């Protein structure tokens, strides 16, 4: 009640002391709604005028026994002070304490502190500040002291409860103040400034809500214990496997065969220091910082003639890429899990070891990279959903009127809206017609059309304003938006590219009639609406990391620049100033953290760079993922609440189309009226016999075998087939047999099903089309017209033969059914994304049309300095003199809107984006030689695009593809959509392995001894001891490295032998103790198997390293030791359930992987057909090309994850000289030319990386998130 | 390049004086490229006399005014390029100058030491 | 790219024949300067004889009634880096049956390093009067026809048996 409002007087303090005396004699819970930092319950109504900001008696009966008072702040917010005198000196009734409390609660105080923090943040971003900034620094320090002193005078320093030191953030404030004082009094400056960076964290304290957001983030990260344990364990196991396999393989190099002066390899190596010195003895590829890797196997890299492969020197990438030690192997496997630049590691390892080692990378990229990432996403999703449910539950608990009316009739009609929509679409399609190589008349017509459209829009605004007055005009967000767009367009007319491009935003007006374009606007609005605090936390964190990196590493980048750049100038990416530090942090968030980290370590030490980079990655990715999941779930759940009816007031477009259709029907009826006024018993059995035959299993299995045989026969048509003439002949004749068999099968299926039943079936249609192609090619070849252009090209369609297996295999049929059922929403979102990206493509065209041309030196490929050759005229004057000069242009640029689309795809996938960025930020003008970072602040264009078009689009896409699967599951009846009927039974039976109750204890034996052996074996002490022994064995495996001395090798061997005998001893004790009940437990029989394979592998390795010689087989056999450490999962309940989730999801992932492998096979055959003779460049080299089935499969697996697809596509975009040679002659073959086909290449790669995203990401995630919700019950 | 030297050095007559010249170049001190250029001037405006260099090995020019009392006490391998002098007389008083150039670095150092002889 | 295809071992009297000698490099991005010498040991002789030498885009056919005017270069053209070194007999006779050898002398150019290697490829040529049909072709055609016939008979037999059964049951009901 309002009478509870009474001042806190000395008598009240005495009474409260008496109450605490009563409490002591006595020797509950504070009201949650009455805690500090919250608003009063409304039962208290208003505050009396002479009461606000005064020490009022406590309003909580809980504190009635304790000395404590309350203050109230104009704004209905309660603070809970302490009635004890401050510092044993200042009483609560003292002028100092009164004024300090008033100040503290005043809102102007907090506003000033926030402004001070924001200004100090601006001052933090200065690599070298001017001398005079010490005055501003002292101003800031003094303001912080005043704030802290006011807080202390208001609520004591640490005298009891509710004191300055009690709140954690007050610790930070104190730490900042003492550090600021100590640095000045003492005056490594870098550490002092890096600690000065902590002031930015006070923003969380001052700005409301950020504290709760950070608490939520910490609670979220508290739930990832099991996932992080599993991730560390899996990365450790894979690191051990890789260390066993590839130890020292990356030190291989090609070394000169013929050595002068009777030199030796050791003598040479003891002297060389420079890369120039090294290049004289080892084989270096042109423009490479590392010696070419070679191998001793037949499928490894091949050294040139006169060079031999030798293991010596340092590992590539400054020495940071290796498996020589467990630490470096762990770094490599973490890089593989995050999939950052993993294709370089893939290629290096394959070159150094052998192409048969792609199995390691396949297993790692699926068992570790994707599955663990999806586990992390699923766990964060479950945390955010449980936090949302809690929040929802808590919330639940005179002459002018003539023209006004006339124009209101004219310009508010539905047809005006339809006309304006048509005009907007026409204007956008008209502005998408600009290109770098445009003529003067075309420029004129574009200008005229732009003027016409802007005039139309301005006239429409004027009319819609005079019809209805501004006081109502400006009441609509759409009206004010159109007003800003049109006024900016008029400003542009009176005065650029950017102002011209801002008109593009009118496209969003279609969101009213486009349901799935309103979803994107809702996502973007939530990012700054409900989740504004989360976005603000992200921005603050990124700013803090950028400043920290700058302060720590700028001087190092400036000084040790010759360790990372040959020219001794700052590289493209550095931390020497705030903009580049921010760019590095943003790139790390995008997912690229190793190439820049290498230079970081080179200049500024491994410990510092690793610590900072790991902190940045972990924290930034946690926050980014939290924001992503929050946006997704909010938009695709909270938005669904049936707030209002479906268009209760029909949209103007809807009304106009209704009128149009009514008029069309009226015209149709009138025209119809006007024109009417003006003027066998055996055949039936035969069909039965064919049906019985073609529905027989034997027949189905025979046809499946034939499909597999014909499918496989396509893999033998390499470039080397001319060396296998017998196989050539056999394959031609087998092709004829297959065509005959399939024609007969089609005829039988006709006679059996009927024409109607056969041709109302998509599988039958597909089979019929394939056999039609085969028959056409066979007939043409028989008639001898086997080389008539299009007929030759039609032979490439034989790559479609494998498609006949989809209808045969039930799992692939189920998965393709899911894809087919989800295809409409995919098309919807694809259209939305294309429209959204058209804006960015047009803006990029306007910014960068024709500015990527440069004059280069073709020998080195180095851009001529813009002092000489400033423009293309001078470049041509220079070519007329020299010979190896060229006015080249980037292959993927912004010359027109299609090339802009391709460039944006590369930027959004983060593959090849760096080349485009470099060209863009160098771009000067059209027909002008680029300069270094002349247009430096063009990086913002790519930053904004990556944010919007590559984060929000990915929000929308994932959100809609996951509903279309939830809707499919609900429609089927709560049934798994990726699992077959025969797999459903196995899945149901398997679900009971995660819920069986414990069995009865195994009976004690009879003997006194065996019985004593029983008690031990059945003890938690025994179990823990065995676990510790397993851990020690794993440590002994880790300690091994490359180049270790023979003494260490022997001592490690003996330690492992002792471990083996100990584990065998414990197994034998268990056996004799449990008798025959030992094998009733799966973990027991797993341990028995592991023991047996351990013993056998030890003996086999001993034999192979003695009686035989085979290092590869020795290394592979030594991998039996991993089974000893795989037993740690037995006791770890946290990760056992996650692995159970994996084993539950295996059946569906099998079907998905089967379909993916079929798609990869088809694409590999097409690649062998097309790109087998393209020029060796970029990602196409002697070892990764499309010249063979193995090479093609390696490349396709590489780009299944969207890694290096830009590099693989680059050689295929060559189509005319001097890029390619159309009349090149290939020895040993009749094919001519090494040019590529730009259109076929673009379609091939884009479609592949698209089919890739709809299976590796949308379907794999869907399945793993589906089974994680089951395991967790 | 950063060079750390004392502005003024005071030593007693007849005592051995060590001139502290040091640098902290980021790169390793390749002895095959390191360059030294120690010089002496009785005054700032006075001319400078070469008396101790380092091209590939420590070379002392043994000027008459210093006799054989000037030697090298530090080591590039460890970023100390100090100079050691015996029994300072009342004439060595003046200004000492180390000039350093450690490739692949480009900035050229300059360490100046003022030696003073006390009673 | 470069594929080391072997040569045929059968020329028909009175017609043309091309003798293949392709020798590719281990790494195709290297530079080299190749030349070749062909030798021939006629069926009925014991000594290998030099017949021609091709260096710097000029063929020097050593005097030899047998090959005079009956050989022309047919390998890689317009370069000093020869990876295909095939010759072409424009009019086969019976004096062209024997053992051919194709010596390749390649000189790789590296960075502060020159390597001079060598390759030898032997081609045995027998001259006939009528082009024999490939045994592989003959066997494959025979097997194709046999398999087609076998599959057709099996299908028709199954057809007839199933029809008799189905009609029998239909009449029974
Ligand atoms: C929230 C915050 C989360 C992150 C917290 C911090 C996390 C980890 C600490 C990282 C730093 C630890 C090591 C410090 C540096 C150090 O003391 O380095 C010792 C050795 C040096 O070796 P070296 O002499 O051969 O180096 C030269 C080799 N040469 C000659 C070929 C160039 O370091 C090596 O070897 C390798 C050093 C790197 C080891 C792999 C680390 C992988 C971490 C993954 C994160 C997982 C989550
Ligand atoms: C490289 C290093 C070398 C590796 C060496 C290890 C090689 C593999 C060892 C053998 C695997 C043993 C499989 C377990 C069979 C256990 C069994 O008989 O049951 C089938 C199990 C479920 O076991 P359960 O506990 O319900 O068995 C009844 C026991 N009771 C009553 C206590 C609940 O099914 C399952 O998950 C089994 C599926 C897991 C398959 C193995 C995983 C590794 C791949
Ligand atoms: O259902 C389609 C129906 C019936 O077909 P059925 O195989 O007799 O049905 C078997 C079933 N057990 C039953 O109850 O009875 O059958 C129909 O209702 C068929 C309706 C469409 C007409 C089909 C005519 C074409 C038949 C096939 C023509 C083959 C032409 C020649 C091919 C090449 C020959 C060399
Ligand atoms: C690091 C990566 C390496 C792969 C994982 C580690 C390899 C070892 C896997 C263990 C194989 C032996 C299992 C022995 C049979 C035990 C068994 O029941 O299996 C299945 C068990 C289920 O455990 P539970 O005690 O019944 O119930 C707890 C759960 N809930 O559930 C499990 O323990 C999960 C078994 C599946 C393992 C993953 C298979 C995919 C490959
Ligand atoms: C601005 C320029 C660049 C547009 C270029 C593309 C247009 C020629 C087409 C292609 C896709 C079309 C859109 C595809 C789908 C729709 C949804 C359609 O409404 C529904 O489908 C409603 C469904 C429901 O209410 O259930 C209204 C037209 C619209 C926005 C279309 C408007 C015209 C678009 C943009
Ligand atoms: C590729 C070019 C050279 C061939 C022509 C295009 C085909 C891809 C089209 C032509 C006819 C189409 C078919 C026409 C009829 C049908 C039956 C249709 O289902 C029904 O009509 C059955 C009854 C029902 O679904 O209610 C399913 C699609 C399908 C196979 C269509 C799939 C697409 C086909 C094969
Ligand atoms: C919706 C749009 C606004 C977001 C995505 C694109 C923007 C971030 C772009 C559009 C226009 C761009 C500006 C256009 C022109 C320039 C000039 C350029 O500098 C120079 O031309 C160098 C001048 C000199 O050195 O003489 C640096 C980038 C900057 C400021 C650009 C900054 C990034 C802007 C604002
Ligand atoms: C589910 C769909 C499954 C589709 C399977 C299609 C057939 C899948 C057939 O797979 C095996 C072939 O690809 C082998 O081709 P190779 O060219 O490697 O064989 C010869 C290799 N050497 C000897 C020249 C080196
Ligand atoms: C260059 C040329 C490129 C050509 C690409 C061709 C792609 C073809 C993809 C395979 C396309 C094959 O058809 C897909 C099927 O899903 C369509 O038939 P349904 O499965 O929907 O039929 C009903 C099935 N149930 C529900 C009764 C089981
Ligand atoms: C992406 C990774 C792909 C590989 C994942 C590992 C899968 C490897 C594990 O396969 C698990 C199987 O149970 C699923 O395939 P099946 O169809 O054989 O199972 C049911 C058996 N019947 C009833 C059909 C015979
Ligand atoms: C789905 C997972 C990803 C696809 C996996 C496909 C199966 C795995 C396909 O692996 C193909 C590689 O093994 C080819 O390299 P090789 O070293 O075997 O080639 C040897 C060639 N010679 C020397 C014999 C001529
Ligand atoms: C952990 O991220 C892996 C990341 N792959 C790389 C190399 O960055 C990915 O999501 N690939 C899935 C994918 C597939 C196709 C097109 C785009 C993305």
């Amino acid at each position: 009640g309002p009478q509870s409002f009474v001042h806190f007087t000395k008598q009240s303090l005495a009474l409260i002391e008496q109450r605490i005396a009563e409490r002591k004699s006595k020797e509950p819970k504070p009201s949650s709604d009455l805690e500090a930092g919250k608003q009063l319950p409304f039962i208290y109504g208003d505050i009396p005028p002479g009461m606000v900001s005064e020490p009022l008696e406590d309003l909580d009966p809980y504190y009635a026994d304790k000395k404590t008072f309350i203050v109230l702040n104009k704004g209905k917010t309660i603070f809970r002070f302490n009635a004890t005198p401050a510092l044993y000196m200042l009483s609560p009734f003292s002028p100092l304490r009164r004024i300090s409390i008033k100040i503290l609660v005043h809102s102007l105080f907090s506003m000033l502190i926030m402004c001070t923090i924001l200004t100090n943040c601006i001052f933090m971003t200065m690599n070298n500040p001017p001398d005079w900034t010490k005055n501003v620094e002292y101003t800031f320090t003094g303001i912080y002291t005043f704030e802290s002193l006011v807080k202390i005078l208001a609520r004591g320093f640490c005298v009891g409860e509710f004191t300055f030191l009690r709140d954690p953030w007050n610790w930070l404030d104190f730490v900042v103040i003492v550090f600021a004082y100590l640095t000045e009094f003492v005056n490594n400056v870098s550490a002092l400034r890096t600690f000065r960076v902590l002031r930015a964290l006070k923003t969380i304290s001052v700005i409301p809500g950020l504290k709760t957001i950070v608490g939520a983030l910490i609670q979220s990260v508290k739930k990832l214990s099991d996932v992080m344990i599993l991730t560390v364990f899996c990365l450790s196991v894979f690191a051990l496997i890789g260390l066993q396999l590839f130890m020292g393989n990356l030190k291989h190099k090609c070394f000169r065969n013929s050595l002068e002066n009777n030199e030796t390899l050791e003598s040479i190596m003891n002297t060389l220091e420079s890369e120039e010195d090294f290049r004289k003895y080892f084989y270096y590829l042109e423009g490479s910082k590392d010696a070419l890797l070679c191998g001793f196997s037949t499928d490894s890299g091949q050294c040139p003639e006169g060079y031999t492969c030798v293991k010596i020197g340092r590992n590539p990438d400054y020495g940071y890429t290796s498996f020589d030690t467990f630490s470096w192997a762990f770094l490599a496997l973490f890089r593989l899990m995050t999939q950052d630049y993993w294709e370089n590691l893939y290629q290096q390892t394959l070159r150094a070891a052998g192409k048969t080692y792609m199995i390691f990378f396949v297993v790692v990229i699926f068992l570790g990279s994707f599955y663990l990432i999806n586990l992390i996403l699923a766990v964060v999703a479950m945390a955010y959903e449980e936090q949302n449910q809690a929040n929802i539950e808590e919330a639940k608990q005179p002459y002018w009127i003539k023209f006004k009316k006339c124009i209101y009739f004219i310009v508010m009609d539905p047809f005006v809206d339809l006309a304006i929509t048509i005009c907007i679409v026409l204007n956008t399609l008209f502005m998408a017609m600009e290109h770098h190589p445009m003529t003067e008349e075309f420029k004129n017509v574009l200008a005229i059309g732009n003027l016409v459209f802007t005039g139309i829009f301005a006239a429409e605004m004027v009319l819609k304003l005079i019809a209805m007055d501004p006081y109502e005009y400006f009441q609509v967000g759409w009206n004010i938006f159109d007003s800003l767009i049109v006024t900016l367009s008029l400003v542009e007319l009176f005065l650029l590219s950017v102002l011209r491009s801002f008109r593009l935003l009118r496209v969003f007006k279609l969101a009213k009639s486009w349901p799935t374009l309103n979803m994107l606007i809702k996502i973007i609005g939530n990012s700054v609406g409900a989740l504004g605090n989360l976005t603000l936390v992200l921005a603050i964190i990124v700013f803090i990391f950028a400043v920290v990196g700058m302060q720590l590493f700028g001087k190092s980048y400036k000084e040790c620049v010759c360790k990372i750049n040959d020219d001794c100038t700052l590289p493209r990416w550095h931390m020497n100033d705030f903009f580049h530090s921010f760019l590095i942090v943003f790139r790390v968030l995008c997912g690229e953290w190793i190439e820049t980290m290498w230079d970081c370590m080179e200049v500024a030490g491994q410990a510092m760079c690793l610590i900072v980079y790991m902190m940045v990655m972990v924290i930034g990715n946690l926050v980014v993922l939290n924001l992503f999941l929050a946006l997704l779930l909010s938009s695709f759940s909270s938005d669904n609440l049936t707030a209002i009816e479906e268009d209760p007031d029909a949209n103007n477009l809807q009304i106009a189309v209704t009128r149009i259709k009514k008029g069309i029907n009226y015209v149709k009826q009138t025209l119809r009226e006007f024109i009417l006024k003006a003027f066998g018993k055996i055949w039936w059995n035969i069909r039965k016999t064919c049906y019985k035959i073609v529905e027989h299993s034997w027949f189905e299995s025979f046809i499946v075998l034939m499909i597999l045989l014909s499918s496989g026969a396509l893999a033998f048509e390499d470039i080397y087939i001319e060396r296998k003439k017998t196989i050539k002949i056999i394959l031609e004749y087998a092709d004829k047999i297959f065509t005959y068999i399939f024609i007969l099968e089609m005829l039988l299926k006709w006679i059996a099903y009927g024409y109607k039943t056969y041709f109302t079936n998509a599988w039958c249609w597909l089979d019929f089309l394939i056999v039609d192609v085969s028959l056409v090619t066979l007939v043409a070849n028989t008639l001898g017209y086997s080389d008539l252009g299009p007929i030759k090209s039609l032979r490439t369609l034989r790559a479609l033969r494998p498609l006949r297996a989809l209808s045969r295999f039930e799992g692939m049929r189920v998965v393709v059914n899911a894809l087919i059922g989800a295809i409409p929403s995919i098309m919807n979102v694809l259209l939305v994304c294309l429209i959204f990206w058209l804006i960015f493509s047009i803006m990029g065209v306007n910014l960068f049309a024709g500015k990527f041309y440069e004059c280069i030196n073709t020998t080195d490929g180095s851009r001529f300095p813009a002092s000489q050759v400033p423009n293309r005229s001078e470049c041509f004057a220079l070519m007329n003199v020299s010979q190896n000069v060229r006015w080249k242009n980037l292959k993927v640029n912004f010359d027109n809107v299609g090339l802009g689309y391709l460039s944006l795809l590369q930027v959004a996938t983060f593959k090849g984006w760096t080349i485009i960025m470099y060209a863009a930020v160098d771009s000067v003008n059209v027909d002008k030689q680029p300069k270094y970072e002349y247009s430096l602040y063009m990086y913002i264009y790519f930053v904004v695009f990556i944010i919007f078009g590559s984060f929000f689009t990915l929000n929308l896409f994932i959100g809609v593809i996951i509903d279309n699967f939830n809707q499919q599951k609900k429609k089927l009846g709560g049934q798994d959509i990726f699992m077959t009927e025969e797999q459903k039974k196995y899945y149901n039976a398997m679900k009971k392995l995660g819920s069986k109750k414990p069995q009865k204890p195994i009976p004690r034996p009879g003997n006194k001894i065996q019985g004593c052996i029983f008690d031990l074996v059945t003890n938690q002490a025994f179990d823990i001891s065995i676990m510790v022994l397993i851990c020690l064995n794993m440590v002994t495996m880790m300690v091994e490295k490359e180049g270790q001395s023979q003494h260490m090798t022997e001592v490690l061997y003996w330690i492992n032998v002792v471990f083996i005998i100990l584990f065998t001893g414990e197994c034998v004790l268990k056996l004799i103790s449990l008798r025959h009940y030992y094998f009733t437990v799966g973990w027991n029989i797993f341990d028995f198997v592991v023991v047996i394979i351990s013993i056998v592998g030890m003996f086999l390795a001993d034999l192979i390293e003695t009686y035989f010689v085979s290092p590869t087989l020795f290394r592979v056999i030594r991998l039996a030791r991993i089974g000893r450490i795989l037993r740690l999962v037995k006791g770890a309940k946290g990760i056992r359930t996650l692995l159970f989730a994996l084993m539950m999801s295996l059946p569906a992932l099998f079907n998905i992987g089967l379909l993916l492998f079929l798609v990869m096979f088809i694409y590999a055959i097409f690649g062998m057909s097309n790109f087998a003779y393209v020029k060796k460049e970029d990602g196409i080299n002697d070892m990764f090309n499309f010249e063979t089935f193995g090479n093609s499969m390696i490349c396709l697996f590489q780009i299944t994850t969207s890694a290096g697809w830009d590099g693989l596509l680059a050689p295929i975009l060559n189509s005319k000289p001097p890029d390619c040679d159309p009349k090149k002659v290939h020895p040993g073959s009749s094919v001519e030319g090494d040019c590529g086909n730009p259109s076929v290449g673009i379609f091939y790669f884009v479609s592949y990386i698209i089919i890739s995203f709809l299976v590796v990401v949308n379907m794999y995630i869907a399945v793993i998130l589906e089974n994680f919700s089951v395991a967790t019950e | 390049m950063e060079v750390t030297v004392p502005a003024t050095l005071n030593v007693l007559n007849g005592s051995d004086a060590r001139l502290p010249c040091t640098f902290n170049s980021c790169y390793t001190v390749n002895h095959k490229q390191f360059s030294l250029n120690w010089t002496y001037q009785e005054c700032n405006n006075c001319s400078e006399e070469m008396f101790l260099q380092f091209r590939m090995k420590i070379i002392n020019l043994k000027l008459e005014r210093f006799q054989d009392r000037v030697e090298f006490s530090g080591n590039p391998s460890k970023y100390d390029v100090s100079v050691m002098l015996r029994n300072v007389q009342p004439e060595d008083e003046g200004i000492y100058n180390c000039y350093i150039m450690n490739p692949p670095d480009r900035h050229r150092g300059h360490g100046k030491i003022h030696l003073q002889v006390l009673m | 790219g470069c594929v080391e295809v072997d040569s045929e071992t059968e020329a028909v009297y009175g017609m043309t024949f091309k003798i293949l000698c392709i020798s590719c490099k281990r790494r195709s991005e290297t530079n080299a300067e190749t030349f070749t010498e062909w030798t021939f040991r006629q069926k009925g002789t014991e000594e290998f004889v030099k017949i021609l030498r091709y260096e710097n885009e000029v063929l020097q056919l050593e005097e030899d009634e047998r090959f005079e005017g009956r050989v022309v270069w047919n390998g890689s053209r317009g370069t000093k880096d020869l990876q295909d070194l095939s010759i072409f007999i424009t009019n086969v006779t019976y004096n062209h049956s024997g053992d051919y050898e194709c010596h390749v002398y390649r000189l790789l150019f590296f960075e502060n390093y020159e390597h001079n290697t060598s390759v030898v490829k032997k081609i045995h040529i027998e001259v006939v009067d009528k082009a024999n049909r490939d045994m592989a072709s003959i066997v494959s055609e025979i097997m194709m026809y046999v398999l087609i016939v076998v599959l057709t008979i099996w299908l028709v037999a199954e057809m007839i048996y199933c029809y008799k059964k189905i009609a029998a049951a239909t009449e029974t009901a």
